């Protein structure tokens, strides 16, 4: 914990003695929470409908 | 709250959830509490496709085991206004010899007047200023409940007498029933006379009618035990 | 031993003897102990019609009987082992011998010879 | 009644070679009874009471009992907004129901620096339990009569362990199934009668 | 503060009543919720005529005897406290005056021998009380100043427990009943007394449902 | 009523118990009760099978899927009526196969008559009667075996107390 | 009440050896008491009242109780922004609720409970510790081995490799 | 007085025979019971005073205690910017609170009621001892893979490769 | 407190009557478990109609005769003792007067020669007793203060074993039976009485069901 | 849980102290659920018919 931005020693490595740690970098995409494309074909329904 | 759902009367599924010993469902009382019982006739009356069920509910009270009270109730005559005098000694007439603690509880105490305990076996009701009517309270003549009433007379003539409300009772009109959803509701008043141990049968005939103006008539009993603390 | 093979409830027993007065002996057997225990056959065994078992030597031990230990018990050279059963016969076991089982004091392993199998035995008092 | 000794010790083999004495085996079976309809999605531990506070979880109001009431009875729902209070029957099974969206009253208090008027929340009120019904249909009896048979002679020293994986678990650690029941044959054969 | 959940009444879940631990002197405070037994009953609540009774199982009477006096406005009262113990046995009396019970708008000189006088506080008219011990024997002392006129009534004299006059409130909206439960300094401890309370409901048309339970408080030294 | 098609002397001989006294007339009673059902509501064919079963069936697709539950015997007239079936249509259907394409339908089914029985009792139910006579669920077997160290995690999955034994196997054959 | 002496002694088949004392079988029965209430959650601890400042978690104020008070006394709070104290009565069986200082009382010992599910783990739980220690760690049907490259390990341990831990998770969620 | 030498000889199976003299198991004794002290965090003494000046650490002050003091005694600080002492009443279990000089009490353990936990592992950590002098080599398999350089495996380790670290694993968050 | 389960009534499985120890001064409790009897008979179980008898078979008459006194409230009470004791060997009287059974609202300064003051309580009325030992014969002496206006009614003179008037109570629940079971401190050692108890169970239609049983008390002392 | 937008500790580190917690991402992809391959040509050929 003591690495952020603005903190004891950040951005040096981390050295563990012994009981080897396990660190997995979790993604969390999340770049399509809004499903873009099965969005603006709606929006494009609802506006040629409406004549624009 | 009781609640109860009556047997379908479909020849199975009868069991249900039953620990057999008797027939008449089980109602535990406790002697001084109203409560108020449910019955739900969603099982037996909803297959009937008609107009429900009717406000034509019948009741009736019999006691399989009485236990015969030691003191005897007592009845009791003033005007309005004027303050009135009883003994207590002749409502106990006790087989051995004993002293007679006369007690009265402030929880069944009176309703429209207050009570002076005497030395032996006297009180004073001085009913309340410009009320006219009937009123009671509970003595207790060494542990022995008895009730005592007295009807304040509005001057003019007199008043009638009382009936001496019993141990258990289902009051006058005080029940409903729900033709959308085919539930029945009533009070269960046990008086503070009761004996803990004794129990009551209770048997509601409680009647549907069809579409066009018959009648399906249905016959419960329960058991309403009368039992201390809870 | 897993604690679920001693499947057996038995009482070991500790004689005495006294003389009759008529010109006989008698054997009074009193239980001294009472729990668990799992038997095991070493010998086969003639059974001679009332129950009484046939074996000619009389100290070669038939069954083998573990039980738990106990320090301050001195299992005798006149101890017996009455096991009772549901229904069957109960047995009257005599022992011959004790093992100290690995000497862990754990277990006792009892060289036991059985003696009568039958439904008109004397139980112990 | 419904599960003799006899039948119980004739099919676990206790039969003059008596093991753990007839005190135990109707404890077993009592616990038995408590592991068998209860897995399958029966129920037991008859009348209790049970007041609960109930907490708004969805925007049409999904209602999560945390007790499972009988089958039937009304729960009675009050106070959250909710000026009078409000019977809901249940379906049984199950303890989900929906707070009807319809409300009847809104007793707000609009104003007030003693409470900061923020809300006293929703309460409820019902029971669990059953009067009496203990059913066993024949062929669920055989699961009961295997953990029983089972747990006679795997008191909780012996070391057993059946493979559910077959890697290995994450460590150095010998596999891992040892529940009762499913070592012992009741689970595959409760399992017909369950949805 | 003690909580207690009452039985809802529905033929469902030592002694009977329920368990209340006292400590002479103390005045604590009780929560009762009848949630799980007016809830089902759907009306317009509770309603605030309740009714309390305190019996006693176990008395142990007192060995010394209280006692009342009167005085005018800022006139000094002096009195006796050796006719109020009468002693079965011939031993000494030390006489003693608590401090956490003395009197509340005044002072007392405790004398040496059962004498004291007590001058109340300037321009004060109404009743003070003040507790003495006599060879640890526990009793209360009333005195009532008067405002030179009449008189003043004479006070009932607190039992060892009580409940105040009116110190109790009903919450309709979560259906919960509060009130005082305060024991005098003069309890003996290991004595045994009920409280059994009549709380009624109410329905939409106006009729009653009552309800009674107990209590069993248990005066304990030290909590 | 499973007395008259499985005599207990047949359990007794097969399983080789007709002097075990630990195993008496209502246990193995109970055994034989449990285990024509154990396997009936699996896929234990129809046992019983004779029976006259209603069916509201309910249409699908442009061809009307009308797919039963228990084909009538061989091609009993079933009578289709009902859900929108004024006329009572009595349409003989298709052996074995349940599946129809043309709603309510009664149909006397089940090939019972001359106690059908063919295999699935006859064999699965004696070995599993059998298999729970002679092997209670107590303790882990393997292949003609009493136990294989394996030093991990027993094999155990199966072999404890379930169907191991070709009973539901013939079960299975037969519903093919 | 719950757990008596003569049951433990009669399931465990350990009752004419004085290696297993009262007291010794007391700190068993103790330590399988403590553990069905902490894996499975049932309380089996005595009445206890927890002063304890709650922290604001969210934007809604989630606030989780560190003692669980009960299943209904109404905890109230106060401090921190409140000018004047509120009870709340929390959820049974878990504490997240939702909105500084609170105090509640946590604790059963009461009209007593814990049906035959969980008695049976632990019983199963004593009957390892009585004759299983941590040394000698073990292999299949309690023997051991000779696996050249190691050993199978997770065998000594308690009620995990024997009844309790899978037979109490019925009263899991 | 929490634990007596008999409760070891009678669960360690080695009242009989004894297997190791009286003042090496007083050793031992004291060896499990500075075990279980630092592995669960909880500490023991019956209490201490620690007087520790406390560190900034983010934006708004998170200030972690490396004591974790009791439950409820208002910590103190003082010095480093701060012009007035004032109190703080920390979390109980936790030692995460949030805003230099500190100084508070520890001892989580000021009574002797270790309820259950720690004498029943230390009791597995002594049978363990009692016979391991160190001379068989006694190691247990870790996680699948053979390490590359090609030893037999490791975590050969009192109080790991017994029931002890499943055994006071309940108390440790 | 005494655990007798009663016979099943079912035609299978020394005297006939369960023994009853008792030490004279006690007042135990027996607790009688009527489930072996009444459960088969399914219905509403217990009700409370029990009935007690009380007869001796070996009683021993008593050396000393007994006395009953009389005395208005505040007013000092005097009596002899000497009267009590008809001696049939002429020897000395050497009168005593237990602690333990001492009076209970008052006190009493024994004489020189069957003297006795009993100074009776202040402001109290009713009736009192207690125990004197003429050379270690046990006999009651009662005493009643009248509230001075008329008279007070004559006590019957405790029997030597006797059951509580109301302390008994079923609990139709689990089918037991309790009540009181009092010695008198005038009891005689060796002395053996029998008691006799009708219970009576209930169908579930209210009809009756009877079942009697004895119990032989036996006074011992010692326990 | 508490690592939302709004939390105690939002967008710091999860420590776990043994008991191996096994997290795997879900996908829902949901970008394809009007199947817009298939809908666009049956839009194109009901505009068509229409002579637009």
């Amino acid at each position: 914990e003591e690495t952020k931005p603005g903190g004891d020693n950040g951005g040096e490595i981390i050295f563990i003695a012994g009981t080897d740690v396990k660190v997995q970098e979790m993604k969390n995409d999340l770049s399509d929470i809004h499903s873009k494309v099965p969005l603006d074909d709606q929006a494009r329904t609802i506006a040629g409908n409406f004549g624009i | 709250m009781y609640f109860f759902s009556v047997d379908p009367r479909n020849g199975a599924s009868k069991s249900g959830d039953v620990c057999g010993s008797c027939c008449c469902e089980s109602i535990s009382a406790r002697p001084g509490e109203v409560n108020g019982v449910m019955v739900s006739y969603a099982a037996w009356s909803a297959p009937l496709r008609g107009h429900g069920l009717t406000n034509k509910t019948t009741f009736e009270i019999d006691g399989v085991s009485v236990t015969p009270p030691k003191v005897s109730n007592a009845f009791g005559r003033t005007k309005v206004g004027v303050v009135f005098e009883g003994t207590l000694s002749d409502l106990f007439p006790n087989p051995e010899g004993e002293q007679v603690e006369y007690e009265i509880s402030e929880l069944n105490g009176p309703s429209n007047g207050v009570v002076e305990l005497g030395a032996n076996g006297a009180f004073t009701y001085t009913p309340g200023a410009l009320f006219t009517g009937v009123d009671r309270f509970w003595f207790s003549i060494n542990g022995n409940i008895g009730e005592y009433v007295i009807s304040v007379d509005p001057t003019t003539s007199e008043l009638p007498q009382p009936p001496f409300t019993t141990p258990v009772y289902v009051p006058a009109a005080r029940r409903s029933v729900d033709p959308r959803t085919h539930v029945l509701k009533f009070v269960l008043g046990v008086s503070p006379a009761a004996i803990p141990g004794d129990v009551y049968r209770l048997t509601v005939r409680q009647v549907a009618i069809d579409c066009d103006g018959n009648e399906f008539v249905h016959i419960s009993c329960y058991d309403i035990s009368i039992g201390s603390c809870g | 031993m897993r604690t679920a093979d001693r499947k057996h409830r038995v009482i070991v027993c500790s004689q005495q003897s006294d003389v009759d007065d008529e010109g006989r002996l008698l054997i009074t057997r009193a239980g001294v102990i009472q729990g668990w225990a799992a038997i095991a056959p070493v010998k086969a065994i003639r059974f001679s019609q009332d129950g009484v078992s046939m074996q000619k030597d009389t100290m070669q031990p038939t069954h083998d009987i573990t039980m738990n230990y106990n320090p301050d018990v001195n299992v005798s050279v006149s101890a017996w082992v009455y096991e009772h059963r549901l229904k069957s016969p109960p047995r009257w076991f005599k022992v011959l011998s004790v093992v100290n089982v690995d000497e862990c004091s754990r277990y006792m392993k009892i060289r036991c010879r059985l003696v009568e199998t039958s439904d008109d035995v004397t139980p112990p008092v | 009644t419904l599960l003799p000794l006899q039948t119980i010790r004739e099919h676990a083999k206790c039969d003059d070679n008596p093991r753990v004495t007839d005190d135990l085996l109707k404890l077993y079976r009592e616990a038995a009874f408590e592991a068998a309809e209860l897995y399958t999605g029966l129920s037991f531990t008859p009348e209790k009471t049970i007041v609960e506070p109930i907490r708004l979880k969805g925007r049409r109001g999904k209602i999560i009992l945390s007790a499972t009431p009988i089958a039937g009875r009304p729960v009675v729902f009050y106070g959250g907004g909710l000026g009078s209070p409000l019977e809901l029957i249940p379906r049984p099974g199950s303890n989900v129901l929906f707070f009807p969206y319809g409300s009847p009253d809104r007793f707000q208090t609009w104003g007030d620096c003693h409470t900061c008027d923020v809300e006293s929340q929703l309460m409820a009120t019902y029971v669990t339990g059953r009067r009496c019904e203990n059913s066993v249909p024949a062929g669920i009896i055989i699961g009961i009569l295997k953990l029983i048979a089972w747990n006679i002679n795997n008191p909780g020293d012996e070391v057993m362990s059946v493979r559910n994986t077959l890697n290995a678990n994450a460590q150095g650690l010998i596999g891992g199934t040892n529940n009762g029941a499913v070592i012992s044959g009741a689970q595959d054969e409760w399992f017909r009668y369950r949805r």
